[PDB]
């Protein structure tokens, strides 16, 4: 099924790619978050 | 076929890791912004005890100044 | 193209749509309360 | 049954739009980041402010108190 399969696959590929640079920012959130914490002691 | 292009069960494979990640990224989301709300309700306290305690050193100057004042002249 | 495979396809589908419904939803809540930060110093 | 399944072009379209929307999110987190850390970087500057006109205020008293009870 090239064209859809073809294109569904490619779809997908930058779903992923696009889900893991979200992941990325959280951390880097989540370790900002944490800095935050040390702020108050 | 192409290596490079999934096959139907490679997509649903594909999908089903996605659905994985996604659930994962809303937990994580979750505990995210509690640790947001944690973090404002301690700085709030934090900046507020600061204010305090320079209204403190503010006033005890003031008065500390004006009966220099009062008792000089 | 399947009928099996699109049911699943479309089963997945509707679901990750639903997952990032909730996904944006915090993404709301986090800014709401990025901007209350702004005002700690500001009395 | 039929209608509640997608045709290859309906899940495609899904996939366009399902892409729009994790960028999107990527990029608002970006910003977050970005503005986080400058909240980060005010408040810091903010409490050591603070810090520094309260040992001031201490300073000025103590030194308004031992120059009063200086004299006689």
């Amino acid at each position: 099924s090239s064209n859809t399969l073809v294109e569904m696959t490619l779809g997908m590929k930058k779903l992923k790619e696009e889900m893991e640079g979200v992941v990325k920012e959280l951390a880097e959130n989540n370790h900002i978050l944490e800095r935050f914490g040390s702020l108050t002691m | 076929p192409n290596l490079d292009t999934f096959t139907p069960e490679e997509l649903l494979q594909q999908m089903k890791e996605l659905l994985t990640k996604n659930h994962q990224l809303k937990e994580a989301m979750k505990l995210n912004n509690q640790a947001m709300k944690g973090r404002f309700e301690e700085l709030s306290a934090w900046t507020e005890k600061q204010k305090e305690e320079r209204q403190f050193f503010e006033i005890q100057s003031k008065e500390a100044k004006e009966r220099l004042m009062a008792l000089s002249h």
